[PDB]
């Protein structure tokens, strides 16, 4: 902490903070002995040899300055002595540290005040420069400055709270006052105030602060914010202030987390009345809330959440192409940019490395040709800034649309990993039709006419490899085995610019609510009464206990956040 | 352990005053606090509100100038100071926290209603 | 002021009957209404906290919706414990108002 | 790598790359057995159960397509068989991987082509878009594409080299041709070419590439560049190209490294003839080269280096306020911004954590007051981007200038850590003068007159704590003990705006060449013949074997790079 | 192991040609290569230079049109093809790599000079 | 062309004597000259690679410097092995030229 020296020339005084080891230099100053007061504990880590280091600690904070002393006795010559007077103070900057990384790591958590608790506001609570609603303190992190000092302390000292200027645009701090008709919060630190003096009284006092983050982790922000309290010595009013003790805490800003479809749903939003009827029935069977949206939301939006030990809230993430409320967050950033090209896998363990929140998937090209499309880097960097879900890259530029979710989806399962990966498989659809022709049903209509088509086979051969390419990537990135992947029939054709398009209604990109699957209905209800595509899809999934219904197909789903605490991962 | 309790009622003579309080248990007192009274034979009448950590308050028109609402955030306790009480103010007085709305229309309710106090003038 | 109008003032139904209570707003309030159930001698209880937003913990027997300027509370089938006085709240401004209260009798 | 399926409908063909495990699906296709050709190795990881996975590998690359086959025999019913024909190819993208982090880590190294090997150029070799001088290939990293394929291979396939677009402005790649009158390099990848096709012939061929980095690690660049080679299947000329195999290597760009004064010097640059005479003698005694600079350099510059297993070169780092040549680099970025406020400590070990290159030191304020000065963040971020020397922050705003090196310096030592930390100490200077007065020399001139001065004592008390503040920081950040720190006499005064200034010529900020110290001469050659300041400084250092000379004081020093390899640290 | 060796000399009749070579040992052949000849009784005369990986070449005025310099970067070997050799071209021919300058003035030298060859016309 | 002029054509000195060789440039060349030492029957050796830049491995007995348009090579004291013919090079252009060569005799 500080360095104390002694001399016979003048009496020496020092202030020591409880818990901080204070260095005392008795050597190199006019054999010696040390006799500390009963209120002071002194040890050694005497021939005035500089290698002899004396460490001071104090038992308790004092109510008066200069209450304790250490008697220094030097010793042929006349007696030589020095008088050291110590003041005991307790200063501690407290924050929620126990709740770096890991289940045994330490550090504070700070959330972005991105919701809109003020119902009359048109902006986020982080954008207002103020606290107008007491409910908003539920989202903010609590910090307490606890001091116990002599009654006359801070006559010669002052306390200053500050943050680094590089962080001044990322954090705002409020101080909570007292009174009867009000208990106002007040702005301490912010875009115009990197530091502020605290009028802390002497004796015992606790001062309370409310902290908000102003931005998510991103390219320009690793996610750590440090708050420092500085004790300055102003005993000499003719000279600049000096520093004698500092303390600080570090906050980690929680990442935005994407929720996979394997998490139990909480609310469908319906932004096609017969479709809505089936969704109402499906939502009912699944015990989900359904919200019709009569008249303020888009299908382009994605729904994530922020997790903390004190407050958890959902956050909408909105398209690059404002909808917010109390405990309902909103974040923005910035062909393949539409969030239909975003997906997140279930939790996986890959060769010993655990991904408890799964991994973020998106589609891209195989190489940067002049025509190949890409997802804007600003979004890739934003998503990668949240290390907790390690994004991966898939191949989707072969599709006319490019949305990765066009060929793959996940469903729950009762065993093994608890889920299955469903991929489009022209191989299975071909066999399905060819088997029916081989059994004598080639005259069925939506089959032998399309099986004979050479162009269709060549187009599906090209696509076949385009999909298997991702099959291998996912097995490597997610650690999947073939026994965990289900082939869903689906044929493709190439159109203008030779991009892949679905031959018949997509059998994935379905609405999944728990164990109830809102599968798009294929237009083949002519083959032997029961569409062969419907029976094949059902047969593949029925052993899993999942309930398949086909809807003759503008919506979103909010889902339960993870029970795992993201800050406990490495 | 999560509940609101109220006290400070009793019999007062016309023209006098009473100091009602609502203490929180198991609750950090961060939410706005509301008082609602029900005279015998009548329905619910909202009285007043406070936002503790911003000092915004609101009163019903029938009690403006007569009632004052206040709170001690260090004791998680709200206070309603009723002066110049009239016979018309006889009622059972309840206290409740605000409860937030939800998408798409954010209108708000009252929750964890306490036992209320009996105010007789 | 924003006056709540409830109708009817009282109901008469038996156990197993389906009943509805309607309330009319005096202004175009943005679905911001709530429904409370008061047991005799007890504080009011919250059932619905925005139009169609059922409060957590309430049995599925209770539901309601907006219909233009009117709001409706529905009980799919009255149970022996569902007979109470119901109130409708319109928290649309700094001045909160409640309706008159509708009592459901057996 | 790829997925192979079999069927009786049509013969199936596949290309397998040596060393890559190829998946073969014989199940789910019409008990079976497998009989591979003598040139193919097949194993299993049969009842057509999908859980039976067959893996193909090949012994050697082929000179013809379709030379190997795997016989599939299915088996009540007529015999059923499938024919799989395999082509063996060897494709490997080679780079210097053996030379992530650590002494056992792996990865390629890429240097920034920041020197100027072309003597007629006015710009860096990375700025020219070309290779004009063969010497420049000594700095560039070598990459080789080695393929062994059938003679008719690449009739149905093509190879494309590419990098991510986000990295296209950080790396340039050249390809080396052949001939008799020339062996030209040619531009492959660059700011306008994220990908390029390779005209690789069939059979056996090795193609050579020269890679240069275009920028140092910085806020926008973590320091990793990935080069990918993609094998595309174009057998069907009516359809878009498909991808069948990719490989890539990752380069790590070396950090700019600062050299401490404890490294043996190599060259003094002298940008005051009597001063130069002493520097000439000092340089001579130290066996250093001296370069006088008659007439193209500044004292504001700092000299670092780039280290690699193949080429090491010095790099000038130049002030925010161009000097470059063959194997003589030049980098730029962007009160306290002048590189006089930069220093680097000797190698230290701090509580088990090794800093084999020391740590970068710079001065700053204690808290961001409205008047406090700061070092521009762009420089802090640039220096912090080089994790190998973990920068630390010291307190220097109390000085009128702010340069951290005004109060501390390092010297070599023959024992313990091999060095000592020298700090300005008004305590020692006060005692030095007071001891002389006590012995009867108070009438000496530059002493009792200044000892009696109250203002001087108060100014030095303020400064005393300003320096001890850093004493504690350095002991914590560098792990130093008091036995490793030497107190050098030096008094200070406060001037306008109450900033500290030296009372008498600075006793640190000296010119250090090995064991020979070019100490500024104090103006006290009146005290008892031999200046007491000179005798005190000498006495403190003489036990270390260092040779102290005092110069009656526009220069720089280049010093030997570290023998430690920076890429071997964690 | 680090050295240059030269060969291809001997006696040639006036008007003939000789093909001289310089092979590198222990050297990657990345540096520019120079040829310098010394006739008996005379000093050093630089002949020609090549930058292997850029094909830039330079000749002395006395040999322009008669000498051609070339190299095989796959064999680390440089070649000097001398046609229409005259009696005046009798000399001992040496080969050397360039060596770079240094701060402040970057002028360059020649280093690792080989043994040279004897060319008699 | 850039003509090198050396002076003297030959020296005569004994072992232990200090000698200098000077060379005059025909143009303002930017310190770009070098000095070579040729032993009898051997290839030239490099001593100084830019004005005052001593080549690594050369004994400290050898030094030199610029003096306007002239350049000087100095040997602080001739040793029995220092007697050889010295050359001066001016690599200032695409056309390299050497001086005449100066022989130092015992
Ligand atoms: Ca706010
Ligand atoms: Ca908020
Ligand atoms: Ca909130
Ligand atoms: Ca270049
Ligand atoms: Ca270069
Ligand atoms: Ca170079």
């Amino acid at each position: 902490g500080t360095l104390i020296r002694v001399t016979p020339e003048q009496p020496t005084h020092a202030v020591c903070v409880l818990g901080t080891l204070t260095q005392l230099d008795i050597c190199s100053s006019a054999s010696f002995s040390i006799n500390a007061s009963p209120g002071v504990v002194v040890d050694i880590a005497w021939p005035l040899d500089p290698g002899v280091e004396v460490t001071l600690t104090m038992k308790a904070a004092s109510g008066s300055t200069g209450d304790q002393k250490v008697q220094i006795s030097y010793y042929k010559t006349p007696p030589v002595k020095a008088l050291l007077y110590l003041t005991g103070v307790e200063i501690s900057l407290c924050a929620d540290i126990t709740r770096t990384w890991g289940p045994c790591g330490q550090g504070a958590i700070l959330l972005v005040n991105c919701d809109r608790d003020n119902l009359e506001s048109s902006a986020m609570d982080c954008e207002d420069d103020e606290v107008l609603d007491s409910e908003d303190l539920q989202d903010m992190s609590l910090m307490t400055l606890s001091t116990k000092t002599p009654k006359d302390f801070f006559t010669n000292h002052t306390l200053v709270l500050h943050v680094a200027r590089s962080e001044m645009d990322k954090v705002r701090v409020f101080q909570a006052t007292r009174g009867k008709l009000s208990s106002k919060c007040s702005v301490v630190l912010g875009p115009k105030w990197p530091s502020h003096y605290l009028m802390v009284p002497g004796g015992k006092h606790n001062m309370d602060f409310y902290v908000e983050a102003l931005a998510f982790p991103d390219t320009d922000f690793p996610g750590l914010i440090t708050l420092t309290i500085s004790l300055l010595d102003t005993s000499n009013l003719e000279l600049p202030e000096a520093v004698v003790f500092q303390d600080s805490v570090v906050f980690r800003v929680a990442p935005w987390i994407m929720t996979p479809n394997t998490q139990p749903p909480q609310e469908v939003y319906a932004c096609n009345e017969d479709f809505l009827k089936s969704v109402t029935t499906l939502a009912m069977k699944a015990k989900c809330k359904l919200t019709i949206c009569p008249e303020w939301m888009q299908d382009e939006m994605e729904i994530g959440y922020i997790q903390a030990p004190h407050k958890t809230l959902p956050v909408v993430f909105d398209s690059p192409r404002r909808v917010m409320g109390p405990d309902f967050g909103y974040v923005t950033r910035g062909g393949l940019d539409s969030f239909g090209n975003l997906e997140v896998s279930p939790p996986v363990t890959v060769r010993g490395k655990e991904y408890p929140l799964g991994r973020i998937l998106f589609g891209d090209s195989c190489y940067p040709s002049n025509d190949s499309r890409q997802m804007h880097q600003a979004l890739q960097d934003f998503l990668s800034a949240q290390q907790v879900q390690a994004p991966v890259k898939l191949y989707s530029d072969w599709l006319s649309v490019g949305h990765v979710d066009e060929f793959l989806s996940f469903v729950p399962a009762p065993d093994r990993k608890g889920f299955r990966l469903l991929l489009a498989s022209p191989r299975s659809c071909y066999k399905l039709f060819q088997e029916q022709q081989n059994e004598g049903h080639g005259e069925a209509l939506l089959i032998k006419n399309i099986l004979s088509n050479k162009t269709l086979r060549e187009h599906n051969s090209f696509v076949e490899r385009c999909i298997d390419w991702n099959r291998e990537l996912l097995k490597r990135e997610l650690g999947l085995a073939e026994s965990d992947i289900i082939d869903i029939p689906q044929l493709f054709k190439l159109k203008e610019f030779s991009k892949a398009e679905a031959f018949f209604p997509n059998m994935v990109n379905m609405l999944v609510l728990g164990k109830h699957l809102g599968i798009p209905k294929p237009f083949g209800p002519v083959i032997n009464g029961r569409c062969c595509l419907e029976e094949k899809v059902c047969s593949l999934l029925e052993p899993l206990g999942l309930q398949c219904t086909f809807i003759n197909d503008g919506t979103n789903v909010r889902r339960k956040p993870f029970s795992f605490k993201w800050w406990n991962m490495v | 352990e999560v509940q609101l309790v109220e006290s400070g009622g009793g019999l007062v003579q016309p023209g006098g005053s009473l100091r009602l309080s609502c203490a929180a248990s198991g609750f950090n007192f961060y939410y706005s606090i509301h008082w609602v009274r029900q005279a015998p034979g009548k329905g619910l009448e909202w009285v007043a509100s406070i936002s503790p950590y911003s000092g915004y308050t609101s009163y019903a028109d029938s009690v403006k100038g007569r009632f004052t609402i206040s709170a001690d955030t260090s004791k998680n306790t709200a206070y309603l100071q009723m002066n110049s009480l009239r016979a018309e103010d006889t009622a059972v007085y309840y206290c409740a926290r605000k409860h937030p709305g939800s998408y798409p229309f954010w209108g708000w309710a009252l929750d964890y209603w306490g036992q209320g106090t009996l105010v007789t003038v | 002021d924003i006056q709540m109008t409830q109708s009817p003032s009282s109901l008469s139904a038996s156990v197993g009957d389906r009943v509805t209570i309607t309330c009319r707003a005096s202004q175009s309030v943005s679905s911001a209404v709530a429904w409370y159930q008061q047991k005799p001698g007890k504080a009011p209880k919250l059932l619905i906290y925005s139009a169609s937003s059922l409060y957590s913990g309430v049995p599925s027997r209770f539901s309601g919706s907006r219909s233009g300027t009117d709001f409706t509370l529905t009980i799919s089938s009255l149970q022996p414990e569902d007979f109470a006085t119901y109130y409708c709240q319109q928290s649309s401004s700094s001045l909160v108002t409640f309706g008159q209260g509708t009592k459901v009798e057996i």
